[PDB]
């Protein structure tokens, strides 16, 4: 399953973020909420203008975040995985996702 | 908060650090870091650094030229005010003397101090992942729980018995 | 310095939200606190089985009337097992999916049912192996069938047990 | 002088040994007594 | 203590070219240089419409002293189609606003000051030479030749709605632009389909999708709403009935992140519900000018899609 | 819509919560009911509002506990413990170091494992005997006299021993004494040592396990040598392990002291990076161990034999046997067990390998044995090939081929060395091509082989195969011409 | 022409270009800070203003003193439609926004230094003209102005906030000699991240492409990509290329 980087994202730390991406040329729109207690990020996926999010998940390193969903016509088969850059251990939080603060949240689009 | 290679204050040298502990460093605290960046400030002359000729201090303008005291205080007082994290000026002392032509002028800076928003590049993490457990502890129970009772029944033995 | 697990009670939980009565206006009165104190401490007790809910739920932990359903997932059934060494089946079983039969392999699954030094294993020429047990805190037979599963697939095996050496 | 041209062919370093004789020199200047081991910011800037 | 004041940016790729997969403006912004020419603090008045309909979206833009070297490299390229994306927003954030391909540039330098000018279009090249020749015979199901053109037309999907079991009852040949026969395919199944930003968009006419954007008092808004009627012109009626045939009007600050086929809540004193979108107008002056938008809505009748 | 929906679990901000309060106080005692700011139903409203935001989001935290993603802490092993994996705990960082001794320290001295720190923090492996665990020495002028010269054959362990007199201490003799011993350390250990080991004329020094740059590398492998009068610098290898568990790293060129000096010490260092320590395993680790498992092959004929290439400092070579139907068969074996043929692995660091073998699976034969510790200790055998080395003559009709130029065809004949055990055949086609291969294209070419020592007379063209326990072999010297 | 004046004009663009490094960057970092809050007090001290002068500190709440004020206006307007209404139709009136001006003097001889002022930060005491105090209030002026603050006016009868400066001026005639006259206009402001998710709100960034320059980015620019710094190789790299691939 050859697999290419094509794109990445990246947080202002805003706990509702919302906003639209493109990703292997189809159009989708992502809300972004952090929970306090869990000091986690909730990620939800749906298609434009849907009444309700297709897919909620939380957001964790190293996880393959659409492993069980890559069976729906609205879901990308690509791969969804958040990596530090810095040291492993470092586990994701609010302000240190983006390409240079500290967690690299990434898509890859196979090769079709 | 910004970070950069520490520079000795005694010597102007990189602070290779102690003998016992030798190596490099980075500018951690806000202080340190502003120390060094009005230094750099100060000490280059406007125009003689390649790759940027805004940068410096023009001193040329005042030395070897009849100059109002009044004027040249305004210029220190205002470069240091380029740094966007400097609170106030507290005090400024600025003497002249006319027998050997010096001018010799001093003031303090206030900054505060902040927060290091993530420890990601810099050293440690601050999680406490559990440890796994040790034997067939597990499956069968510690012992802990039976040494913890012992010590709680003989020191409530001692507790009722006056002393 | 601090735990990774966040699913924990709040602490102190009653005092938190008094602490938004604006600036003492009804403290002291003794009439609204009681009715604010009684409506609060219900979810005092919804927070407290919050954790139970998540707690109770891991394998170290299920009871067995639950703990079948864990079982049943995994297609382990109880049989006649009882409680305490259901739950040792359930951790041998699932283990075996990352094993190779190696003499330290071996070992460390025998590690976790007799304690450090409650089992040993003697080696022979033609493919004969022994184990011998020494600390059991558990009937043996019905764990039986289980300690042969994880041996390569032409074993030859006997089975020894007694109260220390 | 066992690094490029050579007659008999050309010889390339990998990127392991040129950090080597980098620290080694670097440490003769300083005396043993110097951190140079791994995620120092010695050892950080020496990399680059 | 600051004011709110206005930012914006505009960048400037490399030539567009069509090729054999769908068309992304995006990819097309780095230079062969790396980085593109933005134009950031430089006084700037644009008016970007937008629609529901056959025809691309359109923006014009005007910039005043812009460097030789900006001209230069449009002196060039002048037969070519550059891609150009516009952002907006208020000193935190900046929103797409528009995005597609220069189509006219002319620059007016008498004494003073120059002027340069520009028309963009979204989407106008595939829209215009999409060329397709296509059959079907009696019994094939509609769902098919939907998807069928769309492909041919090489853009995005935004978004669609499946006919279901739907199946022609007569044959049927397509030639010419694909874009001309969709529209039509449009009048005789009660659907809508309008290119905007990229996105194919096909949907259904009367019905409309939750409260996406909520207009009041605290959201910026510009006067209160007034009834204006959607069309120039009226329809004799029976007196399909679930067409249209009603909207509003609202104003409001600029705000780039609203499409013609979204859904907006309208709470006011005086109106309160929910209705279409059916045209937009961006307007902007950096220096001096209006930094608001004005919305066009519809009454909808159907089913909530 | 927040609570549980067809697409996971979602959270409520706390203004709707407030609203529909608001809203169901509002319709029980009408719309002229007050509930904002100055209520004092607001103030208990409000108050009671936000804790079940903390119920709420507790609550969704909850349901993540048990998926693939989502699991921390004790919570993430269970999940992952269905798959059999589990945390790793503390470690203890392991390596190797070496030292020089003085000239004067005697062979029989054994080091005390307890009485030891290298640095800070760390400490012996295990007691250590300088006799046995040479890895490179160095001699250089001062050095007339008689001298025995001992070595332990690492294929046998027949003790060979060899004659010499130092008539002078410098000059042609010398040079020449250093050569004989060259010789005699070559025709034992294996050919790969040679090429590290030579004179330096210039200086009349004899470097053992050094390269052009006099750098001490190492031989091929820990061995014992002695001479009567103890002459140069000898250096050891020594096996270290941390005091206490935890994380600590080392570098390539770090260790540089020891804390109790022993009497005649020179000098310490490293040969490569320390296997480091580690704290406590966390989550991201724990995954990427999890998705790695693929590769962990174990227990199986093409798993020992990856292992073995790739977990000793040599191993050039190595094939298995198998006999297990009630008979020794006709090659030498015990009915049930297998064999194990390796080339330049040494002894103890092979033998730690080979617990990758399967349970129960005896194998345990060879000519050479050694003992792990599991607790309770094993032995475990196996064979080392006995190199046999060929002559090859050379004649071919063209131009005559000049000095220098026949370096390549020599070096070209480096295949003969690449044979495997047993299973070797020359297949002199081979030969014939490879000679007209490493040359300038371009009439006739013959290639001749025979076992060294024989007399001209053994030449032929035949292939040649190894025997059970023997591989081919072939040096640089052992080639000759002839024109045609 | 020679080298020498090469070496000239490089002189005369290189000053001239520092100009603007020194301005130009006193207003950018003016801007990025919110928290500092400046006040201006004219006339009203006397009158139990001082309750508030009081409270201004040096470092946030900043208070601009003049040496004397002249005249202050307020004036707010309105307007109606001039056609009949058709009747109660009172909606058709609508607000305009208030303005504000004064004129001042400051001056070389001054009678009041008290230090709380802003414009006497360090104002020596003994020699007033020598301390060149008109200069340093044009310099305040022209920085509160540029970075647009909005300003808070104590006055005699009321308080007015949320004040912006949108023209002054400064001339210094033949009579009134060691002196400046000041005026200035002001006008209100109808204004309308680390925040508590309590008090968050569903926003909107429309739609948005690749982020800053990144690993995928830098392709596209045709930057070559950023070595890693070998703080560890041996875990991810086995990890990293088989399920993240490489941008290529």
């Amino acid at each position: 399953r050859t697999v290419v980087r094509t794109f990445d994202f990246e947080l202002s730390g805003y706990p509702d973020e919302t906003f639209r991406v493109v990703l292997d040329s189809v159009t989708y729109e992502l809300r972004f909420m952090w929970n306090e207690r869990d000091e986690s990020w909730f990620m939800s996926l749906g298609d434009i203008g849907a009444q309700r999010p297709t897919i909620t998940s939380k957001l964790t390193c190293y996880s393959d975040i659409l492993a069980p969903y890559r069976y729906l016509d609205n879901v990308p088969d690509g791969n969804l995985y958040l990596w530090p850059l810095g040291d492993i251990r470092t586990r994701a939080g609010r302000f240190n996702i983006g390409p240079l603060k500290g967690i690299q949240m990434t898509y890859s689009s196979l090769i079709e | 908060q910004f970070k950069d290679l520490l520079l000795d204050p005694l010597t102007g040298d990189l602070d290779f650090g102690t003998p016992g502990d030798r190596g490099m460093r980075l500018a951690l605290t806000n202080q340190l870091s502003l120390r060094q960046r009005l230094y750099l400030r100060f000490a280059i002359w406007a125009g003689d650094w390649y790759f940027d000729e805004t940068f410096g201090f023009p001193y040329r303008t005042f030395v070897g030229k009849k100059t109002v005291k009044a004027v040249l205080d305004g210029r220190i007082k205002s470069e240091v005010r380029q740094e966007p994290d400097v609170l106030q000026i507290t005090d400024f002392q600025s003497t002249m003397d006319v027998v050997s032509r010096s001018y010799k002028c001093f003031f303090t800076v206030v900054t505060a101090e902040g927060e290091e928003i993530s420890l990601a590049f810099v050293g440690e993490d601050e999680y406490q992942y559990p440890t796994p457990p040790e034997s067939n502890v597990q499956l069968c129970g510690d012992e802990g729980v039976i040494i913890n009772f012992k010590n709680k029944l003989y020191y409530l033995i001692n507790f009722r018995l006056p002393k | 310095l601090k735990d990774v697990n966040h699913i924990h009670p709040l602490p102190d939980f009653v005092r938190g939200g008094f602490d938004y009565v604006p600036s003492d206006i009804f403290s002291g009165k003794e009439n609204f606190e009681q009715t604010l104190r009684i409506l609060l401490e219900r979810l005092e007790f919804i927070d407290q089985k919050m954790v139970e809910l998540a707690e109770l739920r891991t394998t170290l932990n299920a009871e067995d009337a639950i703990l079948d359903e864990i079982g049943r997932q995994l297609g382990i059934y109880r049989n006649g097992l009882n409680d305490p060494e259901y739950r040792a089946v359930i951790m041998i079983l699932t283990g075996n999916n990352s094993k190779s039969g190696t003499r330290a392999d071996i070992i460390a699954t025998l590690k976790q049912l007799f304690g450090e030094d409650g089992v040993t294993t003697y080696k022979g020429y033609n493919y004969r192996l022994d184990i011998n047990i020494f600390n059991t805190c558990m009937e043996v037979t019905d764990i039986l069938p289980e300690i042969i599963d994880m041996l390569p697939l032409v074993t030859h095996l006997r089975v020894v047990e007694n109260q220390g050496y | 002088e066992n690094y490029g041209l050579t007659g008999s062919g050309f010889n390339l370093p990998p990127m392991d040994d040129l950090v080597q004789e980098t620290k080694k020199t670097f440490k003769s200047a300083f005396g043993e007594d110097f951190n140079t081991e791994s995620n120092s910011v010695a050892d950080k800037l020496i990399q680059i | 203590m600051r004011a709110m004041e206005r930012t914006y940016t505009l960048v400037i790729g490399r030539p567009v070219v069509i090729g054999e997969k769908p068309v992304n403006i995006e990819k097309f912004a780095n230079t062969s240089k790396g980085d593109a020419y933005e134009i950031k603090d430089l006084h700037i008045e644009f008016n970007v419409k937008k629609d529901n309909s056959k025809e691309p979206n359109k923006g014009y833009v005007t910039v005043y002293n812009l460097s030789d070297e900006v001209v230069n490299y449009l002196s060039v390229n002048q037969r070519e189609s550059l891609a150009v994306m516009l952002h907006a927003g208020y000193n935190g954030d900046e929103k797409l606003i528009f995005s597609g391909t220069v189509e006219y540039v002319e620059d007016d330098f008498p004494e003073e000051t120059r002027t340069t000018k520009f028309i963009l279009g979204d989407g106008t090249l595939n829209l215009t030479t999409a060329t397709t020749a296509r059959s079907y015979r009696k019994g094939t199901p509609v769902n098919s030749v939907l998807n069928d053109l769309i492909a041919d037309l090489k853009l995005p999907k935004g978004r669609v709605i499946d006919f279901g079991n739907q199946t022609l009852q007569t044959s049927m040949a397509f030639t010419g632009n694909a874009s001309q026969n969709l529209a039509n395919l449009a009048k005789n199944t009660g659907s809508t389909f309008s290119v905007q930003d990229g996105a194919v968009y096909w949907t259904k006419e009367g019905s409309r999708f939750n409260v996406m954007f909520e207009i009041s008092e605290e959201g910026g808004m510009v006067g209160t709403p007034t009834p204006k009627q959607p069309s120039s012109s009226k329809k004799l009626i029976k007196a399909h009935d679930i067409k249209e045939d009603v909207g509003m009007t609202v104003s409001t600050l600029l705000n780039g992140a609203i499409l013609p086929e979204s859904t907006v809540y309208l709470n006011t004193r005086y109106h309160k519900g929910f209705y279409k979108v059916a045209e937009l107008t961006h307007r902007g002056g950096y220096e001096t000018g209006d930094w608001i938008t004005e919305l066009g809505l519809v009454e909808t009748r159907g089913e909530l899609i | 819509n927040y609570g549980l929906t067809g697409s996971g679990f979602n959270l409520p901000p706390m203004d709707d919560l407030v609203q529909e309060t608001k809203k169901t106080f509002k319709s029980a005692f009408g719309e002229d009911f007050n509930t904002e700011s100055n209520s004092v139903a607001d103030k208990l409203i409000q108050i009671f509002n936000e804790r079940e935001y903390q119920l709420w989001l507790l609550m969704g935290s909850v349901y993540y506990a048990q998926t693939m993603q989502g699991a921390e802490g004790i919570y993430l092993d269970d999940l992952l413990g269905k798959r059999g994996i589990y945390r790793l705990g503390k470690t203890r960082s392991t390596g190797t170091v070496v030292m020089t001794i003085d000239s004067s320290v005697p062979y029989n001295m054994i080091y005390s494992a307890a009485t030891y720190t290298i640095d800070t923090d760390y400490e012996l492996s295990s007691d250590v005997q300088v006799a046995g665990n040479i890895v490179a020495q160095l001699i250089k002028g001062t050095d007339v006299g008689t001298y025995r010269l001992q070595i332990q054959n690492t294929t046998d362990q027949s003790v060979k021993t060899l004659s010499l007199n130092l008539t002078a201490t410098s000059g042609q003799p010398l040079i020449t004494f250093f050569g004989q011993i060259k010789d005699f350390i070559v025709n034992n250990t294996i050919l790969s040592n040679q090429d590290r080991i030579w004179i330096d004329s210039t200086e009349g020094a004899l470097y053992i396990g050094y390269d052009t740059n006099k750098i001490m590398i190492g031989l091929s492998s820990r061995v014992d040598f002695r001479t009567n009068p103890m002459a140069g610098t000898r250096s050891i290898s020594m096996d270290v392990r941390s005091i206490e568990p935890g994380y600590i790293s080392r570098d390539v060129h770090s260790v540089r002291s020891i804390n109790p000096t022993p009497g005649g010490f020179v000098d310490i260092d490293n040969l490569s990076a320390f296997i480091d320590g580690s704290d406590v395993e966390s989550d991201n680790e724990y995954r990427i161990r999890a998705a790695t498992s693929i590769s962990e092959g174990k227990a199986t004929r093409p798993a020992i034999l990856a292992a073995l290439l790739n977990k000793v400092e040599g191993i050039e070579k190595v094939r298995i046997f198998n006999n297990n139907t009630d008979k020794t068969n006709s090659l030498g074996i015990p009915p049930y067990r297998f064999m194990v043929v390796c080339y330049g692995g040494g002894t103890a660091e092979i033998s730690q390998v080979l617990y990758d073998t399967i349970a129960t699976s005896n194998n345990t034969y060879g000519d050479t044995f050694y003992d792990i510790t599991t607790d309770q200790v094993e032995r475990i055998w196996h064979t080392k090939a006995a190199a046999r080395q060929l002559a090859i003559r050379v004649r071919y009709r063209g131009r005559p081929l000049s000095l220098t130029e026949e370096t390549a065809i020599a070096n070209g004949l480096a295949t003969a060395v690449n044979g495997t055990m047993i299973a070797g055949t020359l297949y002199n086609v081979r030969l014939v091509g490879t000679v007209m291969s490493s040359t300038s294209p371009d009439t006739q070419v013959y290639v001749d082989i025979k076992n060294k020592g024989q007399p001209d007379s053994a030449y032929v063209n035949t292939d040649v195969t190894a025997s059970t326990t023997q591989v081919l072999s072939l040096e640089l010297e052992d080639v000759i011409f002839s024109q045609i | 022409i020679s080298p020498a004046q090469q070496a000239q004009a490089d002189k005369r663009a290189r000053d001239a270009a520092a100009a603007k490094r020194k301005q130009d960057t006193e207003v950018s970092n003016a801007k990025s800070r919110e928290d500092i809050q400046y006040t201006m007090f004219v006339s009203g001290l006397r009158r139990g203003r001082l309750n508030e002068f009081e409270r201004k500190n040096r470092t946030d709440d900043l208070a601009i003193l003049f040496d004397s004020v002249t005249t202050h206006t307020y004036t707010k307007d309105y307007n109606k439609s001039s056609y009949a209404v058709e009747s109660k139709a009172s909606d058709h009136v609508t607000t305009q926004d208030g303005k504000f001006t004064f004129s001042g003097t400051v001056t070389d001889s001054p009678y009041l230094i008290d230090p709380r002022n802003m414009i006497d930060r360090d104002t020596d005491k003994e020699n007033p003209m020598l301390a060149r105090r008109p200069a340093k209030a044009i310099e305040i002026l022209e920085l509160i102005a540029d970075s647009h603050q909005l300003v808070t006016l104590v006055t005699e009868d009321n308080i007015l906030s949320n004040y912006v400066i949108t023209s002054f001026q400064v001339d210094r005639s033949s009579e009134a000699g060691s002196s400046i006259n000041v005026q200035v206009t002001l006008e209100e402001f109808r204004f309308k991240r680390t925040s508590d998710p309590k008090k968050a709100k569903n926003a909107n960034t429309g739609t948005k492409q690749t982020a800053e320059d990144g690993a995928v980015d830098d392709s596209a620019k045709q930057k070559r990509q950023t070595p890693y710094i070998g703080k560890n190789a041996e875990t991810k790299e086995r990890w990293e290329n088989a399920a993240i691939g490489t941008t290529d």
